[PDB]
């Protein structure tokens, strides 16, 4: 049956490359944010400082 | 079959459909097992037979191993 039934076959595989990350931080949705910090902190800090 | 020396005395028929793909194989003729005089004495048969074929395995496997 030649090289027609054992080629259409032997599959293609992907040896992975190295994607460098910077591993900036995960920002979570504001929703699940408000949940960490006590409610009254909105407007209490002084940012600036 | 264990020590005992083969040969495979072999005619191979073929008919074609291209150039590359045969249409009908046959592989036949007598194997022959040499006794302790060196005389060979018929043993057994070769009896492969084929449609579409794009070679004669038969000879292929006796290249190899013989």
């Amino acid at each position: 049956n030649g090289n027609s039934a054992d080629a259409a076959y032997a599959q293609v595989e992907i040896q992975p490359r190295a994607n460098i990350q910077l591993d900036f931080p995960e920002l979570k949705p504001y929703k699940q944010v408000k949940q960490i910090a006590p409610a009254e902190l909105e407007g209490l800090l002084d940012l600036e400082r | 079959l264990l020590n005992k020396t083969l040969t495979f005395e072999t005619e191979t028929e073929v008919t074609f459909k291209n150039a590359n793909i045969f249409s009908s194989v046959k592989c036949f003729g007598p194997i022959k097992v040499e006794l302790p005089t060196k005389e060979t004495v018929e043993i057994g048969i070769v009896d492969y037979e084929a449609g579409a074929s794009h070679g004669n395995p038969v000879v292929d496997f006796l290249k190899r191993n013989g």
